């Protein structure tokens, strides 16, 4: 989830 | 890969994203050594609530994580790899990387951390009450303290850290071990070219890093059935994420 979302960004 | 000048290309390239993932230069680590908390720094430190110190070093090792995700990121390789394997390999990596990188500021000298600002000991810790794990986490920061770890080798390392094929998750096993054997051969042959192989033999033995890494989750559960609300309510999210 955020890990998912730090390695989008 | 074929040659040294690819190996060495993958060096430089590894060398670099952990130089500009690094959280705090090592100059500036070095340059605040005799900066040490006074004994009523430790003191102040040692009555704080176990839930508040619990905290602030969730927070700090959620800002380290951070760094350890850039780094990442930053590995060519890496970001080849699904989806489902960067988190696999994350979620197992992150935390041992981490530890690894606390040698730069560690002290070995007087045995102290740097911590919010200044250097303490491991005395600074009590009020978390984990003496055991912090032990531990001084030890290693220690032995590789001993190793006079440079600043290139800490790169090549915790690269291989974090591309371990043996992760259990990952769906491109074969893919991640590539990518090992060929950081594999990067780090070995700078250690080769730079006459440190030495080292070698002295790095801290397979599953240390797993142990402390387990240490840390099985503390965490225990100050979890503890105080649940304050996990919930004050913890990091990403924190939680990696490790409740």
């Amino acid at each position: 989830k955020i890990l998912h979302r730090l390695l989008q960004e | 890969y074929a040659s040294l000048t690819e190996i060495e290309h993958l060096v430089q390239s590894v060398c670099k994203s952990y130089r500009e993932t690094c959280q705090l230069r090592l100059e500036d680590l070095l340059r605040q050594r005799s900066n040490i908390f006074s004994r009523e720094e430790v003191t102040g430190y040692q009555r704080k609530s176990m839930w508040e110190m619990w905290e602030r070093c969730a927070h700090h090792l959620t800002e380290a994580i951070q760094y350890v995700v850039e780094f990442a990121k930053r590995l060519s390789g890496f970001m080849e790899l699904c989806q489902n394997d960067q988190i696999v390999l994350l979620k197992a990596g992150a935390m041992e990387v981490v530890l690894v990188r606390m040698c730069r500021a560690y002290n070995a000298d007087n045995r102290t951390v740097f911590f919010e600002g200044k250097y303490g000991g491991m005395e600074l810790f009590r009020a978390l009450g984990c003496s055991e794990l912090i032990s531990s986490i001084f030890d290693f920061s220690h032995s590789l303290s001993a190793l006079h770890f440079s600043e290139d080798e800490i790169a090549l390392y915790t690269a291989l850290v974090l591309i371990n094929a043996h992760r259990p998750g990952l769906q491109e096993k074969r893919k991640v071990e590539q990518l090992q054997y060929n950081l594999e051969l990067a780090f070995h042959h700078h250690l080769c070219k730079t006459h440190r192989q030495s080292i070698l033999a002295k790095l801290p033995p397979a599953g240390k890093l797993a142990s402390l890494c387990s240490q840390h989750v099985e503390r965490l559960q225990i100050f979890q059935h503890l105080h649940p609300i304050v996990v919930q309510a004050a913890f990091p999210p990403l924190y939680k994420e990696l490790f409740s």
